[PDB]
Parts: structure tokens; sequence; C-alpha cells
């Protein structure tokens, strides 16, 4: 209803709006961050609506910078307006500083435009995991629709974000090989994702620690972490 | 100015102003996008041919810029504004970048104008679904569909409007990728009839090709309308 | 309850629930505690603490100037807005005078920006608790703000989940915070932040954020190497 | 000044000369800058100034005729209709804080019936415009230093009944009379002519 | 229902439902006394401390307006402290615009007009907070009740918050024309004492201010000696 | 104050806009009017409100651009409301200024649908922003360009329009709608039409003969040009016929109103003659 | 700082606030017109609440300028709006055309600030009908506007509360041959019929647009009328 | 919801206007206005039952400007807020002309402020009765007149010989009617004017008043400026009151 305003509290002190914006996030697809030392592995189910989408369209993953790629759960539309203000101001930073922007940096001014609600009707229904690499090394960041950023060794937003923390809670540790980490991703994805996993049904993306670069991985790239589980 | 908030989440997480939009775009007249090789093909359907409806030929297939080309369902309205943003963004562009706008860079812009109706206070969504195809300078065929969510996805083929599901349920059964200017035509109209009235009169089509757009003519149309409704007829049998 | 969806709206009682609810988050925010002795003052916070190999990281300390810093409690997202406030606040001041912002003064700043947010219709309550620890000429000051705009000058206070069990403990010792050393202050700081943990898990330095101020020393926030030092060599016994 | 442009409008088409001339003081950058920009499928504009008003304006020009056509179900506005939008354009831009478009124009058309209710203008249509927004019918006219040369030869040459191939000796005496007399080399000349058919690129004459 | 939510509404008796609900957190504070004298003028005010383990001077109530003048706050204490930062405000106004200390009459009707403003219109609502505007300018020494609904009035003696009644009683049998603010500190912090609910709120102290001939009609918490 | 807002520019769960449903209730509720776009004009016929003996006519010196029923808006444009009249006479005013606008610029008339476009895009907006009720007022415009001819569009408070042949707006628009559907056809004469409006309208107001007291006639039709001025601008192309709104007179309509009674009369003959 | 409509349509297709403000201005005491041919005359009731006001200080009838002037029914403060910014019109007009505004010109401004109040955010309709009598190159006009902003030329009429009995007397009394002074006595005999107690200069207010001027009639003036009803 | 906004009822009514009116005598004060052949007077009840409460300071009775005096009954912050609104109404007008305003215009212009919040919502009408009492120049020989304009919450601007605005006033109104009738009332010394409306204050409370729980506003043709009457002169009066 429209009983309640946008700026209102409940009685156990949570905001509503943002509460509820967090419930649409459950309903969205699920998405994941691993960070291991190598690198740091994104994976996302697409849940393509039909078989006649072009997958590639519809991407759950976007390239912020060379080395900072962020993955959407929630509402699409919504994310498109955070990664594109991700992207202006981590250019505004090469600007202005000739260096690549910090991975927290980059999160944080991201939940710059997520506070500004009341100028924009809502919050963004969308979650976001940010990961890449800069001087820190590799970093995987979550930002919320209250405007909290969170640094996680691993995490999951989406529908089956529940059961895919009791699966990182029993396989992830701090010493993961990008391969393994690569191979978790898309070993909960099959669990969790309600289609039966495809090279195309997925998407991955990792930041290599090495070279500090972003690789979308093809499906055939994809096929070739299935074809090792 | 009166900016109170129209588009707010419910308990569940529902956005209810743009699942109502959506409503809108169901209740409106099927539109139906085929890609092919060489052809993107955009079959709508009209309100059906009323004797008092001036003679003179309105197009229900509004053209964005030369190379881009949208179909809409939902809020006729509302739809003639998003083509007039669309119109003008294309000629922003022109200015800006002597380069024509490529058609995935358009439809994001108008799925931004769509998202922005669902996050301004003051402002309902746009009760459009869109249909956007056209050719790249490059000369890559696209078609894209724009919800009023404003989340917008490629397709191979596409539907929008009343029975959307079910076109889309029938559509990726018979679709095969590389496809003929006929072959597409041929499965546009066979789309369409899966909802539309088995009338010829009421489907309206035009034909995307590199530089070269053309819309039917009713005597153009109507030979493949009797060649599809007999392979409807076959189908029928079949079952 | 009627009364309880507008900041606007006093109830028939005279109480303002939005701001009552809005205190709701702070208390439901993750513990911290300030004590203050002669010439320095001890933040000590809880972070989230690690689930198997499995680590998140959240600000809730900063630093706002060389003298001045915050422990929150409550919606991450308010300490933020405040966090960029105060520090904007501070480098004007500090831009001005070429000499940190007073803790007086700067109390007296949050207070104010939190009741712009209590009073018009557009606008909402923060949801969240700081705990301003300073230093300047008149000495260290421990601040605790509140969503209600209401500020206390504090000898020591916690706050946030299983706070009142902290205080409990910190009403034992606070008498004699004047006369301790550093070293005894986060000791004090610790053994308070403790008794706010659940059920039987210990401080360490990967579930335990320190941030000390005061005579010479510039507001400095420890964790890890530098936390060792107070956290490795640290046990609560009853 | 630098560039001259020329036109002229005959029965069945008109002709329009602009130097290529583009420079940087005393430099030729080119000898082959195109100045007259096709701005309908029967409408160009020889357009003379520096490089940055001259393509901001025609563009600007040519952008808001594309967009008007796109929102008018593919209409094709009259050249009286855009020759008075350009002179507004103009107009409204020596009262702006940008101040005026450094640009003088010869706005040449055919106006074809655009329906079988069409009463309007039919045929060749020339517009003199100078920066001001000064919009002026004339049966021929150019801007530049050669101007005032080539106005009167083709006051003496000119008659309104002139063939395609007269038409290009006469432009061809035109740009001629500019190289002989103006200083400022105007080596090379675009000439484009709109008839019934639409804009051809007369390559013949330069 | 309606009648009540906002303070832009009328109720069918001819009064604004809000301000009596703000007047309702004021009757439900702390304690507030004042004694306007012939010598200057005395506020003290009980602070009820929810902590044992506050400063002395935390949740001041009482403020310099101006060297002249200052406000004790019985009520929302953050309320409070935006009249007097308007107060504040108001007096500076006086001597950068006017040359002027700004007399007490015309700050205490400019404290009223404030917290009315916020008691006309939907957007805002009614401040939680008495204001106890106390001033020795050229006027001589004033004492003003600024209520939430901005209704003004002078007193020689007011008291504000839950002991009112009990504090005016004995506020009665104090002769104004004859006391002098040395005994009034004395009489005023005696009366809250006095009327101090022992067994609700075990912790609180009586912050005592004057502006007086003693203190150069300069507005200041009276010493710690003078307060019991 | 939020707690009292109506939400005008909502959907509804159904994904239909409430304040223009009722709106368009508001315009079935208005006076009857009826466009005949032909070849040689269009023809707008409206009902009046029964006229109080004590009306008095504002003695207007130019007589054809505006009655209780029909409005010019340029040379070549005119236009009948149905609705709120206070909302129409908001409208027409800026539709006079865009017609006139577009002439400043272009220094041509404005083409029919563009201008109809305009005045839509315009009750468009009231049903998306704002959060106040839309325009309550349907228009019929006619006019003549040099693009599509005799042009007679629907417009409706959502901002949708439509191009007719024939069409009408007001009281009993789907009873009309029938009557224009049976007896339109493409060839036909400016009499013609102005016959077939005025018995579509004479039949739905439910009248024996047409009440010359209750009906306006307005035309939109081509005539002679005759202030040339050829020697003040010698380069401006004056075309030989230009567009002129007429609104007729009790005198003007008076046969056409007679001849639309006998049209009745002969059509009730032979509806005697199918029951013999 | 309200920006939302208080007028919208009912399910019905009625603008119900417009209806309330049409009821509000039937409310008024009885005002009316009757146009002649040399002239008009607007006359109006001003019982007031008791003998203790100032009758010369109530005014029902007014000038709008040299030319035209307009009595009211129902709420006079919401008239008082409309009446300034009628004067304000008509003397902008001057300004502009250097001549008088029409009465039809003056009606169609009124008429607009009527209906930007039934649209308008956060502003209810005005509560009152005006009678607008002026004379122009066109000859003498009477105008009634309404709450809904509709204005009709009447040749005469009447608004407020008496008004039905008071149109019905009209009709039978009033003739086009009706000269000035035979149309002040009708005017005046109309009052009289609704009127309970005498009729009184300080009781009634009289303008009349005669030969290119409107005027208020002086008590000495009505007082020469009243005599002969 | 049609008694919360400012919205007409079915029966036309403003409901919050009405209300407004209820909120002029909730606080049960009266104050009487009576204009006399070469003044006005103002009286209002002035009762302050705190003894702690200093009398200097409630006053009703405002100078708008040094030729115009009010007297507000209603909300006293609503009166306040109101009076600061005419004292800027007037400075405004004598710097945009020059010279005083014109009490007539004055209330005229109140009355507009008044109506204004009785049409756009979320503001809520001032639920106050100004009184404006002052000299105005006649424009025909240059002699002051005494003048009283009152303005309520709908914005109803009027004239007044006397008037009546509080607690009782339909039965102080009742009292100057009667008065009316005996004598021409504009015919009347200041003394016999002031005897009248202090008789009228009088009957209506139902009660004899002292000269200290009534304030009087003045002004006169020798003295045209608003002055406060001194408690002296009213105790005059009182006695005269008591004796006839």
């Amino acid at each position: 209803e429209y009983d309640r305003g946008v700026n209102t509290f409940s009685p156990e002190g949570r905001i509503f709006q943002i509460e509820y914006a967090v419930e649409a996030i459950k309903l969205g697809s699920t998405s994941l961050g691993i960070r291991t030392p190598e690198g740091v592995v994104l994976a996302a189910e697409k849940r393509v609506p039909s078989t006649l989408v072009v997958p590639s369209s519809m991407s759950k993953i976007m390239e912020v910078d060379s080395h900072i790629a962020a993955v959407m759960s929630g509402m699409v539309a919504d994310a498109r307006i955070l990664v594109e203000h991700a992207r202006v101001e981590s250019q505004n930073h090469r600007f202005t500083y000739n260096e690549p922007m910090s991975v927290e940096s980059c999160t944080l001014a991201t939940c710059d435009l997520s506070i500004q609600f009341g100028l924009m009707s809502r919050p963004f229904g969308v979650s976001l995991l940010i990961a890449g690499v800069d001087e820190k090394g590799p970093q995987l960041w979550q930002t919320d629709p209250s405007g909290t950023h969170t640094r996680y060794d691993a995490q999951a937003i989406g529908g089956g974000a529940e059961a895919a923390q009791s699966v990182f809670t029993e396989r992830y540790h701090r010493n993961m090989t990008l391969e393994e980490g690569e191979t978790l991703a898309v070993d909960i994805l099959k669990q969790v994702m309600e289609d039966q996993l495809s090279p195309e049904n997925i998407e991955v993306a990792v930041v290599r620690a090495d070279d500090g670069k972003l690789h979308m991985y093809t499906p055939t790239e994809i096929k070739a972490i299935m074809s090792r589980m | 100015s009166y900016d109170r908030a129209i588009t707010v989440f419910s308990p569940d997480g529902h956005l209810f102003q743009v699942e109502y939009a959506q409503e809108a775009v169901k209740k409106g007249l099927a539109a139906v996008g085929v890609l092919g090789s060489d052809s993107v093909v955009i079959a709508v359907e009209k309100k059906s041919a009323v004797k008092l409806q001036d003679s003179r030929t309105i197009r229900k297939i509004y053209k964005v810029d030369a190379n881009i080309y949208l179909a809409f369902a939902g809020l006729s309205a509302d739809a003639r504004v998003l083509i007039n943003k669309a119109q003008l963004e294309c000629q922003r562009f022109s200015l800006n970048y002597e380069d024509t706008m490529d058609v995935d860079m358009l439809v994001r812009y108008v799925a931004g104008v769509q998202q922005k109706s669902t996050q301004s206070g003051g402002s309902r969504p746009f009760g459009v679904a869109t249909v956007i195809g056209g050719f790249n300078e490059d000369g890559k065929p696209h078609l894209w569909k724009t919800d009023p969510s404003g989340m917008c996805s490629a397709w191979r083929a596409v539907a929008i409007g009343r029975h959307d599901q079910t076109v889309i349920e029938y559509m990726e059964k018979s679709y095969k990728d590389g496809m003929s200017r006929d072959e597409c035509v041929h499965f546009a109209i066979k789309s369409l009839l899966e909802v539309v009235e088995s009338g010829s009169r009421n489907i309206e089509l035009l034909v995307l090709q590199y530089k070269e757009a053309r819309y039917l003519t009713e005597e153009e149309l109507q030979k493949f309308v009797v060649e599809v409704e007999k392979e409807r007829e076959e189908e029928a049998a079949a079952k | 309850n009627e009364y309880d969806s507008d900041i606007t709206t006093w109830s028939p009682t005279g109480r303002l629930f939005q701001i009552e609810y809005a205190n709701e988050a702070v208390n439901n925010g993750s513990a911290t505690v300030g004590v203050k002795g002669k010439n320095f003052v001890v933040l000590a916070a809880l972070k989230r603490s690690p689930v198997a190999e499995l680590s998140s990281y959240q600000e809730k300390v900063f630093e706002i100037d060389e003298h001045v810093g915050m422990s929150i409690s409550g919606l991450v997202a308010d300490g933020r807005v405040l966090a960029r406030y105060l520090r904007t606040e501070c480098m004007n001041y500090r831009y001005m005078y070429s000499n940190g912002m007073p803790m007086n003064q700067m109390a007296d700043m949050i207070g104010e920006k939190h009741q712009r947010h209590i009073q018009c219709s557009g606008k909402r309550p923060f949801g969240v608790g700081l705990l301003l620890a300073g230093y300047d000429r008149q000495g260290p000051h421990l601040y605790q703000t509140v969503p209600s705009g209401d500020v206390y000058d504090y000898k020591a206070t916690a706050m946030g989940v299983r706070s009142q069990a902290s205080r409990t403990y910190l009403e034992r010792h606070f008498e004699h915070f004047s006369d301790c050393t550093l070293d005894e202050l986060v000791t004090h700081a610790l053994k308070a932040l403790a008794s706010a943990t659940s059920e039987g898990i210990e401080l360490n330095v990967k579930n335990t954020t320190i941030a000390i101020v005061g005579k010479d020393t510039p507001f400095t926030i420890f964790e890890e190497e530098s936390a060792r030092k107070y956290l490795d060599g640290f046990k609560m016994r009853p | 000044m630098a560039e001259t442009a020329i036109a002229f409008r005959c029965k069945d088409y008109v002709m329009v000369a602009a130097a290529g001339l583009n420079a940087f003081y005393y430099i030729k950058i080119t000898d082959a800058e195109d100045k007259i920009t096709q701005l309908d499928t029967h409408q160009l504009v020889a357009c003379t100034g520096e490089n940055g008003p001259r393509v901001n304006f025609t563009e600007y020009i040519k952008c808001n005729l594309a967009l008007n056509r796109m929102r008018q179900h593919g209409r094709h506005s009259s050249c009286e209709s855009t020759a008075n939008f350009m002179r507004n354009c103009l107009a409204s831009a020596i009262r702006s804080r940008e101040g005026a478009y450094q640009v003088n124009c010869l706005f040449a058309g055919y106006d074809t019936p655009v329906s079988e209710d069409d009463d309007g203008v039919v045929g060749p249509q020339l517009f003199y415009m100078d920066y001001l927004g000064t919009l002026q019918a004339v049966p021929y006219g150019c801007h530049g230093y050669g101007a005032c040369f080539v106005t009167a030869l083709l006051d003496r040459l000119w008659r309104p009944d002139l063939s395609q191939q007269e038409g290009l000796e006469l432009m061809q005496k035109c740009c001629d009379e500019v190289k002989r007399r103006v200083i400022i080399s105007n080596s090379y000349f675009f000439v484009k002519a709109v008839t019934k058919n639409g804009v051809e690129v007369i390559t013949a004459v330069h | 229902s309606g009648h009540d939510q906002s303070t832009d509404v009328f109720s069918a008796e001819g009064r604004v439902f809000q301000v009596e609900y703000a007047g309702k957190a004021v009757d439900n504070s702390s304690t507030a006394v004042a004694a306007c004298c012939k010598d200057g003028v005395v506020v003290a005010v009980e602070k009820v401390h929810t902590s044992r383990m506050l400063e002395k001077g935390s949740n001041n109530r009482i403020h310099a307006v101006d060297r002249q003048a200052g406000i004790c706050i019985c009520g929302l204490l953050p309320d409070g402290r935006a009249i007097v930062s308007r107060a504040r405000q108001e007096a500076e106004n006086s001597r950068d615009i006017f040359a002027t200390p700004i007399r007490g009459s015309v700050l205490a009707n400019r404290v009223g007009e404030f917290m009315h403003a916020y008691t006309t219109h939907f957007a805002y609502r009614p401040f939680g907070c008495s204001a106890i505007i106390a001033s020795y300018a050229d006027d001589g020494p004033q004492l003003f009740v600024s209520d939430p609904s901005g209704t003004v009035a002078g007193y020689y003696g007011v008291a504000l918050g839950k002991a009112k009644t009990v504090a005016k009683s004995e506020l009665e049998k104090l002769d104004f024309s004859s006391l002098t603010c040395d005994e009034a500190v004395g009489k005023l912090a005696s009366i809250l004492h006095e009327v101090h609910d022992k067994q609700k709120d075990k912790l609180y102290e009586v912050e005592v201010a004057w502006v007086c001939d003693k203190s150069d009609r300069k507005f200041v918490h009276v010493p710690a000696d003078m307060v019991p | 104050s939020h707690r009292y807002d109506s939400r005008t520019t909502t959907f509804s769960p159904e994904g239909r806009l409430y304040q223009v449903e009722y709106a368009v209730e508001a315009i079935q509720q208005a006076g009857t009017v009826i466009g005949v776009c032909t070849k040689d004009g269009v023809v707008l016929a409206g009902e009046k409100m029964v006229p109080h003996p004590l009306f008095d006519s504002e003695s207007m010196q130019d007589k054809n651009t505006s009655g209780e029923k029909m409005y010019k808006i340029a040379e070549h444009i005119g236009c009948s409301v149905a609705g709120v009249t206070s909302d129409a006479y908001a409208l027409l005013n800026y539709a006079r200024l865009s017609a006139l606008r577009h002439q400043y610029t272009f220094q041509e008339p404005m083409a029919i649908e563009d201008l109809c476009r305009i005045l839509c895009d315009e009750k468009q907006l009231y049903t998306q922003y704002g959060g106040v009720r839309p325009y309550g007022v349907s228009f019929l415009l006619v006019g003549w360009d040099r693009y599509y001819g005799y042009q007679l569009y629907s417009t409706e408070p959502s901002g949708d329009y439509s191009a007719w042949s024939a069409y009408a707006i007001g009281q009993n628009d789907q009873v009309a709608h029938a009557l224009l559907k049976k007896d339109w056809h493409e060839s036909m004469t400016l009499e013609d039409g102005m016959l077939l409006a005025l018995r579509v309208l004479g039949k739905t107001m439910d009248t024996a003969k047409i009440d010359l007291d209750r009906v306006e006639v307005a035309v939109m039709r081509k005539v002679p040009a005759s202030n040339i001025d050829q020697l003040l601008d010698p380069f401006k192309h004056h075309p030989k016929t230009t567009p002129r709104f007429q609104i007729l007179t009790r005198s003007e309509l008076k046969p056409h109103a007679e001849r639309a009674d006998q049209a009745r009369e002969a059509e009730e003959k032979a509806e005697a003659e199918r029951q013999r | 700082e309200a920006f939302y409509g208080l007028t919208t349509f009912s399910p019905s297709g009625k603008l119900i606030q417009i209806e309330y403000a049409t009821t509000a201005a039937g409310k008024g005491t009885t005002a009316l017109g009757v146009k002649a041919t040399d002239g008009v005359v607007i006359a109006a009731k001003k019982k007031a609440p008791s003998t203790l006001v100032d009758a010369s200080s109530i005014q029902k009838v007014f000038v709008l300028d040299e030319h035209v002037g307009c009595t009211y029914s129902g709420m006079g403060p919401d008239c008082r709006v409309l009446i300034d910014s009628a004067r304000k019109n008509c003397q902008q007009y001057k300004l502009m055309y250097n001549e008088p505004i029409p009465i039809s010109q003056l009606v169609r401004k009124i008429s607009a600030i009527y209906q930007e109040f039934t649209q308008s955010g956060g502003v209810r309709p005005f509560g009152c009908s005006l009678l607008v009598a002026g004379v122009d190159a066109n000859g003498y006009h009477l105008y009634q506007v309404d709450p809904s902003g509709t204005f009709w030329a009447w040749k005469a009429t009447a608004i407020g509360t008496g008004s039905p009995d008071a149109k019905a007397f009209l009709e039978k009394r009033y003739t086009v041959d009706m000269e000035l002074e035979d149309a002040v006595h009708t005017a005046l005999l109309t009052l009289k019929e609704g009127f309970d107690g005498q009729m009184t200069s300080e009781n009634t207010q009289v303008g009349r647009v005669v030969e290119n001027r409107f005027e208020i009639l002086s008590v000495d003036q009505l007082r020469d009328y009243l005599d002969q009803i | 919801f049609d008694k919360y906004i400012t919205v007409f009822s079915p029966e036309g009514s403003l409901y919050q206007v009405e209300y407004a009116f209820k909120a002029v005598t909730y606080p049960g004060l009266l104050t009487v206005a009576i204009r006399c052949k070469d003044a006005v007077l103002v009286v209002t009840q002035h009762l302050i039952p705190d003894r702690l409460m200093r009398p200097d300071s409630v006053t009703a009775l405002y100078e708008v400007t040094p030729n115009i005096g009010c007297c507000m009954t209603g909300r006293a912050p609503d009166g306040r807020a109101l009076v600061q609104r005419a004292r800027e109404e007037a400075s405004d007008y004598q710097y945009r002309y020059g010279v005083e305003i014109p009490i007539a215009v004055l209330a005229k212009r109140m009355g507009d402020k008044a109506q204004v919040r009785t049409q756009q919502a979320g503001l809520r009408p001032m639920g106050v009765v100004s009184t404006f009492i002052g000299m105005d120049q006649s424009d025909q020989d240059g002699s002051l007149k005494p003048q009283i304009y009152t303005v309520d919450p709908a914005g109803w601007t009027g004239g007044h010989i006397a008037c009546a605005a509080g607690k009782k006033q339909v039965e102080a109104m009742a009292f100057l009617e009667k008065r009316q009738k005996s004598t021409e009332l504009d015919a009347l010394t200041q003394k016999e004017a002031a005897m009248i409306a202090l008789a009228a204050l009088q009957s209506a409370i139902g009660t004899a008043v002292k000269a200290k729980e009534v304030e009087v506003g003045r002004c006169t043709a020798a003295n045209p400026a608003f002055q406060r009457v001194p408690n002296s002169e009213v105790e005059e009066w009182l006695t005269a009151v008591a004796e006839a």
C-alpha cells in the first residue's frame, strides 16, 4: 500500500522499503563470488525466460573496469543504473588519479547512489557482488539495497543464496586455486539453479590476481570447468 | 513539483506499479519479431478494419530512425511518448557522434527511460512493452524486447502483448536459426495467427533488411496468410 | 497504532514512535564499547565472527580527523552518512582554524543534524548510534549520539546488542578509569565488550576492532597485527 | 568570406557551388572540404564559414529535419519551411550567450508534390541567408569574397530557362571568375544540383 | 482518527491535537523552575540521568542564547536545541543588523513565532519542548516561556515538567518583589530537590543558571557551591 | 497531507488508469458531436444545450471562430469538444498557441496530425506526471493540410488519438458509430456529408425533425483565396484555394436541416412499405 | 507543499469537488443582472449579519475597470481573489492594447482561473459565481462565470439563494425592448420578491453599465429608484 | 476526508474554516470594539489566573503601525502570527507607496492571506478574529474618521460600528444591537461609547470587570496613534458604568 511512507521504520528498527527490496532479491537469479589468492570468481544463473533469448544479451556479469566486474541479483534494469554509476566513478578515478579505482572505493561509490531515495522514489531491488583486483589483492564486495557494503571471502545472492552459503561453509577455504574456485562456483550453481546447468545457462567471470584483468568465460570455457567435475 | 513515491516495494518484494504496467501490456494488441539471416520481420495485430477509420494508411510499427523500427504493446499514448523520446535520442546521438546509433544502443536508452519511470517520484511507469528491430551500420540484424520494468533482452524471435507467452512457447518449438526473408515473414504471420483472429486484415507487418524497410501490401500479405492458414489446417488434421 | 507511521505524528501520550523505532535499529546493531581515562578514549567494537573459514568485513569504526573517530551501531548506511558529514565539517573547521574541531562543538553538530531529520515529513531519523571519541584542549571526550538527536557526554558506555551486560560491567569499574593507564583502559573496554558476546564466543583480532585517541595519540584503528598486542594475551575470567 | 559559395535557380534545377578551401590562418589545410550538405533528398545548403560553426549548424538543421520526418511519419517538409526553420535558428542565435553562428547559407531545394492534395510550390527554390538570419528568396546569390564578382556575372548571363548543360557552362564561368579575381585560392569547387530526381553531384564543373 | 494526525488540522472543538500532544511531552519531562527578581533572573532544571556513568554537564538543558539571554529547555532536549539554535540566530541578527542586544520580550516573541510556525503546516510537527527564555537586556530582567503552541507569556516565576503543579505551590510561597538572585538559586534548587521522585528517577542533578547584576548581566551557569 | 492523495497518475491492479476511464465516462455525458470527412470538406455537427430564452449571444464581430460546440484552432484547423468545457478552453488555447508556434517557426500551416499529436502529448502528461486529474475532454479535430488533405481526428483523455472518415463523441457515440458505418462512403460531396452528419445527429438525440435551436454545424472546406497581396512578397507562392473553417448560421443551416428532415421522412415511408 | 489534486473524477464522470463548489456558490445572497438595449444593471442584496456592520464597508458589486464591473454569489473571500485577478487583467490589457478589455476576453481570463483551481494541485475550486457586466465594441454584455470555469452570456440572470424564483420572475418580466431605466426597475423588483424586510440603499448595492462606463449607484441614486418600486 | 483538508463538503461548506471559528471562542476571552464620533475603542478581556504570570507581558492588543492598532481573539500564537503578517504587509506597503497602509486596505490584504489558507491544502487557518482599529483620512475634506475592520479565518473582511469576537460574542452583539436602537452610536462621545463597550463586556461574561481584567486600545481624531488606555482612565469608565 501507500499508507506507510517510503522513509518509515518498522517497530524492530528496519526501514520497510529496504526490508521489502531485500525480499525482491531472494526472487532474483542466483549469483556468487569466490575470493581466492589466485583471483576472484563471479558466477551467475542467467534464468533465460525462453530458448529464443540471445543469452549474451541478458548478461548478469558486467565489466565495471579492466579489473572490476559486478554480478547482480534481483531487478536487472536497476543493476544497469548502479553498474552505469560504478563505470562513471571508476573512470573518474582513472581520470583524476591515473590509476585503477580500488574495489572498495568502487563499491562505496555504487552505494552512494543507493542511499539517495525519498530523488528516487524507492531503493534499487538489486544486490551487487563487485569483484576485482587492486593493490590489496583480489577482493569481493556485496552492495545491498540499504547502501551497506560488506567485503566477503565468498558470498551468494539471489534465489539459492541460503542453500549456497551452506555449501561455502562446508567447502570454501582461503587457500583455494582459481581452478577450484571456478569448480566450486559452478558446483554450487548446479545444485542451486532450477534449470539443468549448460554452458549457455550460466555466466562465469574471473579477475585473476596475476594480470589484474577480468576474463568473461565463453560457453566453451565454462564447458571446460563442467568437464573437470 | 509533485514527487510523491508511486512505484514502491510491497511486502513480497513486488513493485505493484510495474506489475500493473505489465497487466496493461498483456491487454495490449499482440506484436511479434522474427530475426532471420539477412532480415528482421516485425508483425503487429490491428484492432480490426472498422469502416470509419481513415482509408489513408496509418502504420502501427513506428520508425525510430532509418535503421530502427519498433512495434509496441500496451498504452498507445505512453508508447507515442517513448517513441518520440527514442526518435529524439537517435537524432541527439547522430548530433553528438557522427555515426547512426546502433539498435542495441537505442534499446538500452528506451529501457533506461522505462526504468527511470519505475523509480521517478511523481510518475507511474510507462504501460508499454516494445519490440525494436533494425540493422547496425556494420550490417548485423538485431531484435530486442523492452518490458515496463526497463529490462531489455535481445531475441531470435519474440512476442509482446496479449498471449505473448502462448506465442513464445509456440515460436521456440518451430523457430529455425538461418531463415530467408520469405520464411521469416511466413513464420511471423504463422506465430501471430496462434493468438490473433483467423482474419488476414488485422495483421500488418514490416520487413527490415540492411538499408531496406518495406511494409507488406495487403495483396503481398494475403498470399502469405493463405499459404500459412492452409499449413495451420495441415497441423489441425495431424492433431 | 495509528501514530507510528510518520515522524511528524506525536502520539496522544506525547511519544514520537518513528524515533523509538529508529532507536531499536541501534539496539539490534552489533555491540561497541567506549571508555575514557585521564588522557585516552578507547572504542572497542564487535565485528561479525567468521563462519567456518569464511570472513566478512564491514567498516563500523571510522577516523573522522586526527583527533576524533566514531564507532557506529545500527544502519551502517546512516553511519556512513554521519561519517561523511562529520569528516566534511571537521575538515572545514581545520581549514578555517588550523586546529581540530573541539569535541563539545562536534557533539552539538551531530545532535543538530539528527534533529533536522526528526521534524520534517520528507526526512527520517538516522537508524544509527555513534560513539564519538575525541581529544582536544579540554582533554578526552566520549559521546554516545542516538537517533532521537540526544548526545550524552559519557565516562564509559556501550551500544548495540546485549550492551546492557557491557554497561553492567562498566558500572562496576568506571570510577577507576581516570586512574587507569592506556593498557588498563583497553583491558576494561574489551572485558566490557566480551560481556556482550553470545554464549561461548571469545574476543580475538578476527572478531574485535579497537580504536584509541588521546594526548599526543591521533585516532588510530587497530586490526590484525596492531590489535594482537592487547587481544592475543586477553582472556575473560569471572 | 574566404570560401565563396554560388547558387542559381532555373526552370528545372537549382545549381550550388562552394569552394573546397578549409584554411588555418594562411595554411590551406585542404582544397577539398565539401561545404554543400544534403539536408533531405531534394534539399541542400552551401554553408560557408569556419568548419566548427558550419558543421554544428548544418548537422543541427539536418538532425532536426530528420527528427521532424520521424515524428511526421516520413513527410518531407517544403523548402520555405526548412529555410524558415534555418533562419529562425540563425536569428535565435544572434541574441544568445553562445553568439551568432558565423555561417552564410545558400539553401537550395526542389519542392515536389508531396501527395495528390498538394497545391503548393512545384519546382526549384533558392534562399540566400546571412549569418544574422536574413532570409531572401533569390534566383541566384553568393556568399564570399567572390560573391560580388559572380553576382554581376550572373546578372549578365543568367536566364530563368537555361538547360542543365548551359548551367554547367555558367557555373564553370562563375567558379573560374572567383579563381581569376579573389586572392584567396578557391581552386576547387564542389558543385551539386537539385532536380525533380534529387541531389546530383556535378563533377564536370570544379 | 484523522482529526489528530497532523498539526495543520483543527478538530471540531477548535483545537490542534498535535500541539496538545507535543505539550504532553513537556508535562512528562524533567521539572524546570525559574524566578525573575529585581537583581536578575534564575533558571533551575532537574536533569534525570538514565546512566550513573555520564559526565557532569552532559545533556545540559540550559544554553546561552546571547551574553544577556539564555534558554532552559523543558521537554525533548534535541527539539529544544533547534529553538536555542534559532534564538541564537535571532540574538545575533539583533547585534549584526540593529547593533543592539535583543530585548527579552523580542527574543521571546521570536522564539514563540518559530515554535508556532511548526504548528501550522502538515509537513512539520510541533516542538516537544517549552523554552524558558531568561534575559537581562535593556528591558530589565525578563522571564518568558514559549510552549509547543508558540504561546509566549512573561512570568515572575514558572514551573514546567512532571512536578509543574507541586513546584508552582512552592514558587507561590516566595515574595517576588523582595527576593534576590542569590536567595532564588537556593530556593529554586531546594524546590527541585523537594518535588523530585526519589524512587522513580534515582540518578539526577540540578543545573542552575542565572543572569543578574552579580554576573555582569551575563547569562552563565551558577558555580557548584551556591547550588544546594 | 499524503493521506488525502487520490493517486490520479497510478495504475490499478488490472493495469488501467481509473482517472482516465472516469474522464471518458464524463465525455459520454456531454453533448453529441458528429464528424464526417468527405473529399470536398469536413463536417462537424454538434448538440448545443437546450436554449433558455434568456441566453444571449456574445455579439462577436467574427462569427466563424467560435460557437457553443465548434472552435477554430487556426485558419486550416477547427474542432468540437465533448466533456469539461473549461478543460476544453484550456486545451483549445494550447492548440491555438501550438499551431501558431509552428507557423512562427516554419512559416507554413501545421499538419493536422502534428497538432492532434501535440494536443494529445499534453493530455498524456496529466495521466503519468503531476498527481492531478486528466483533462476530461475529447476533441474532434478537423482541418486540411497539403500532406493528407481533409482529415478528422478523435482525441481521447488518455492522450491516444485516431484518424476517422466519420466519427462521433459525446452522448450516444456508439449509436452514432453504427449509423455512420452504414451510410458513409468514400465518394461523398460536402452536401451529402452535411446530410449524413445531420441525419445521424437527428437520430442520436431522438428528434422527428432536426431542431435548428439545438444543433450547431461547422464546415472545414477549401474556398478560392482572395487577399493574395502578390506585390508585397513577389517570390511567395499563394495557393488558388485556401482552407476556411465556417460555423453555419441558423439561415445557412436551415436548407441542409430541411433536407435531413425530408430524408428521415422518405426513410420512414420506406419503413411503412417494409411492414406492408 | 501539497501538489496532489483535490478535484478528481468520480466513477460516474462528474467532478464532485466542482459540484460541491457550485453548491457553495448557490448558497450566497441573491445577485442578478439585466441586459438592456442601452446598458446593463447588476443588483445584489448585501444583507449584513447585524445592524452594527458599517453597511458602506460591505461591497457586493465591484468595479473591475471603467467599463466593466461584477457582482458575485457564494464565498465573498474567494470572489475577492477573482476580482483582484480580473482587475489585474483589465489593466494588463490596457497597458498592452491601450484599449478597454472586451468583456468576452475578461470573462475567458476569469474562466481560466476558475479552471486552474479545478485541476492544479493542492487547491480546491472557487465557491462563488460571478455576474460580470460591461460594455465593449461589441455592445453591452452580462456573463455568469461558475466554479467549473463555465461562462454563459445572459440577457438576464440571477445567482445565489433565490435564483430559481428570481430567474422565473425575470423570464416573464424581461423583453428585448427593455431600456436601462426600465431594467433597473425590473432588477430591483426581482430582488424585492425574494427579499424579507424592506429594501434600502444600505440593504442592496446596484451597479449599472451605461453609455461607455460601469458605475455603482450612490445611495442617493439608489433611493431615487427604490422610491418608484 | 472533507473535514481534515480544505475541500468543500457536500453542503458546500469548508469544515476546517468552520472549526477555526471554534478556535476563536475556545480560549473563553471576549473582545468588544466600538467606534464613536471622534474615536475607536477596542476592549479585550485580559485574564491572568496565575499570580506568577507578569500581567504586562500577555497582550491581545498589538500595534500594527503607529496609526493602526489590532486586537486578536482566538489562538494567541496564531494572533501573534497574523500581527507579524500585518506588520510585514504594512511595512511593505509604506515602502512600495510611501504612505501608511489605510486600515481598510490592510484588513482586505489580511482577508486575502486568510482566504489563501482556506484554498491551499496543508496550511492551517489562523484560528483568530483580527480586529484592526484606526483613523482613516476622508479624501473629501481631510477629516480623520474612526474605523474597525474585522478579518475572520474564512478571509471575510468587514467594517463595523461595533463588534464582539470570542466567548459570548452572540450575547455582547445582542447588547450592542439593543443599545443601537436607543442612541445613534456614531454621535456618541468617547466616554459614552467606552461605557457601552465595557457594559457589553460586563453583560456578556455575566460579571462586573475590574480595570485590571481588561486592556483597552484607542485611536482618536485628536491623537490618531493607537494608544493603550491607562488603567486609571478605564477605572473612571467602570465606575461610570456601575452608577448608570
